[PDB]
């Protein structure tokens, strides 16, 4: 109960975190949403900016709501502005990871992948969504997985496969560490975001998109005509999960872990999965 | 020097007799890595536990060796004396199985297909998952069940026998669940001492459905064509390394597991022992 009003950072990534504009007449978030603020700059010649009141919802926001109630904390939720999920740049963490490392946030809640390098600088909860690295293609495209030789040695094929990721996250880090030739080749096809990547696929400009498995599976399930698919038997390289990142030695981790495991045991996680993640395909 | 506890559970842990000279049969897929593991020769209920050297290998044993080389520790392995995974029972409250052995200091680390759950996490430290799986149902190639919501499970009788393994975290979950009541208590009447006994009992038409780990059941059906899984994965969850809360190895165990997922080692183990 003591010092239980917590700074919490998140990051938009549907359906895990969805950001809406607040009703301006009321400045109240309604329904299934929670208040979340975003620092927006006045201009680019200045550090001056203002917090905009927004509204947040989604799978991870419902997790936060349950945690808040179960673990008995209140919070001030904000959207990260210094980068995205988390990357080490010149030995300095940005994104949600950076916000936790440098103690601006007590925890980070979102589509944040647990990996070894982040685990060195933050504590992670137990995984609450299963993920890893999947590959999305148009139905019928024959590729075995990340490990396919069309990815590993692309210039052995004529024409070579055109494939990319969204840079600066856990997926790109993994490819950079494991498959150097693939990685340097892929940078040509880097995508600004998931939406751009899906458009590139649907119009024939990219042959595959390599990305977080949970997000790809979601997008595959919502795809018009069920053209975009993930390869293999729901297949995932480097199986991991999303985790709540907490500061090293955090006193909140114990209770957050138990709560998450209780949600799994109680069927509450399955309910959330059915609410947010089920698709037509 | 760490005391490791594990349990017989193919394809994670194979258990075979030593040769007459007390070493393990040389086998090949690349050499199969094997360790000496002590275990009881009497499996029975309420019996004296006479320990004997045996040979242990498989996915969990390869994982152990990787951990020990990575983190520079020595070990001795033994099979859990009571043959069980571990549940908490009223005596006021006591853990059996591998959970009991770790909490008492008989083991320093559990390396086994041990499900991470709330009830165990209250008392021990689990690593990040070394395997993601869930529950499924094993039946005779022949039987037709939709899955866990079939009437014959939901509203059961002595007509259609099904069960899980005793003192597993499946078993106590069914006995405990309110909507499970009629199946909860029904499985109590038929639950088995081990997974191996349950699987053979399905082949010999003594057990019609066996509710258990998908990682074990899918493997069993891949090998024995008279067996099949049915229904979707449910209760998706992980296996974790188990340690006491004050273990000094806990951070490095998790980092090593994360490293192994990311560098393809866990996938290699899946291709060696599971695929
Ligand atoms: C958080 C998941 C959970 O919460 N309550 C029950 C379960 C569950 C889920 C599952 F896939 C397997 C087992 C289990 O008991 N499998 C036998 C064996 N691996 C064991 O550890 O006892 C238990
Ligand atoms: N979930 C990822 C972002 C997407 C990806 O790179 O796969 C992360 O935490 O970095």
């Amino acid at each position: 109960p003591d010092d239980n009003h917590l700074s919490i950072v998140t990051l938009e990534e549907a359906p895990f975190v969805i950001v809406e504009d607040i009703d301006p007449l009321t400045e109240t978030c309604v329904r299934n949403t929670v208040p979340c603020r975003k620092f927006v700059k006045i201009n680019n010649s200045t550090n001056e900016g203002m917090n905009v009141k927004k509204c947040c919802k989604g799978f991870c926001i419902d997790i936060l709501k349950k945690l808040s109630r179960t673990v008995k904390f209140t919070y001030d939720l904000y959207l990260v502005t210094n980068g995205k999920h988390g990357k080490k740049v010149n030995n300095v963490w940005n994104g949600m990871i950076g916000e936790v490392v440098y103690q601006r946030a007590v925890m980070a809640v979102g589509s944040l992948t647990i990996n070894e390098e982040r685990s060195e600088v933050v504590d992670f909860s137990v995984p609450f969504v299963e993920t890893g690295i999947s590959v999305m293609v148009s139905r019928g495209t024959q590729v075995t997985g990340l490990s396919d030789k069309k990815f590993q040695r692309p210039h052995d094929y004529s024409p070579p496969f055109r494939f990319g990721t969204v840079p600066n996250g856990s997926t790109e880090r993994n490819i950079r560490n494991n498959y150097p030739y693939m990685h340097q080749y892929m940078t040509r096809f880097n995508q600004r975001g998931v939406e751009d990547a899906l458009v590139s696929l649907k119009t024939g400009k990219l042959d595959a998109f390599i990305y977080d498995a949970a997000v790809l599976n979601y997008k595959a399930g919502r795809d018009e005509g069920c053209k975009l698919v993930t390869i293999g038997s729901g297949y995932i390289f480097a199986t991991t999960g999303y985790g709540i990142a907490l500061q090293k030695g955090s006193p909140w981790k114990r209770q957050i872990d138990l709560a998450l495991l209780q949600f799994v045991g109680d069927g509450e996680m399955e309910e959330l999965e059915t609410l947010w993640l089920t698709g037509i395909c | 020097r760490l005391k490791i506890v594990t349990i017989h559970q193919e394809p994670f842990v194979y258990v075979k007799p030593t040769l007459s000279d007390g070493t393990c049969k040389e086998e090949f897929t690349d050499p199969v890595k094997k360790v000496i593991c002590t275990g009881p020769n009497d499996t029975s209920p309420g019996s004296p536990r006479h320990t004997v050297p045996q040979c242990c290998y498989g996915f969990c044993i390869d994982l152990l060796i990787k951990l020990a080389r990575t983190m520079n520790f020595t070990y001795e392995v033994h099979l859990v004396a009571d043959g069980k995974f571990g549940t908490q029972e009223r005596v006021k409250k006591e853990w059996n199985g591998m959970m009991g052995e770790l909490l008492s200091g008989q083991a320093d680390m559990i390396v086994a297909p041990l499900t991470i759950n709330n009830e165990r996490a209250q008392y021990i430290e689990f690593s990040k998952p070394f395997k993601y799986q869930g529950l499924t149902i094993l039946v005779k190639k022949g039987t037709r069940i939709t899955g866990i919501n079939d009437p014959r499970l939901r509203n059961p009788s002595d007509k259609f026998i099904y069960a899980t393994v005793k003192q597993s975290s499946v078993d106590i979950y069914f006995r405990r669940q309110v909507e499970l009541s009629t199946m909860y208590r029904h499985m109590e009447k038929h639950n088995y001492e081990s997974a191996a006994e349950a699987i053979q009992a399905v082949r010999d038409n003594k057990l019609h459905a066996f509710i258990w780990d998908s990682a074990v059941l899918e493997f069993e059906a891949s090998q024995k064509c008279d067996l099949v899984t049915t229904g979707e994965l449910f209760f998706r969850s992980g296996f974790g390394i188990g340690m006491r809360k004050d273990s000094p190895w806990k951070q490095n165990v998790s980092l090593s597991i994360l490293k192994s997922h990311e560098n393809g080692f866990m996938e290699d183990l899946d291709k060696t022992w599971v695929r």
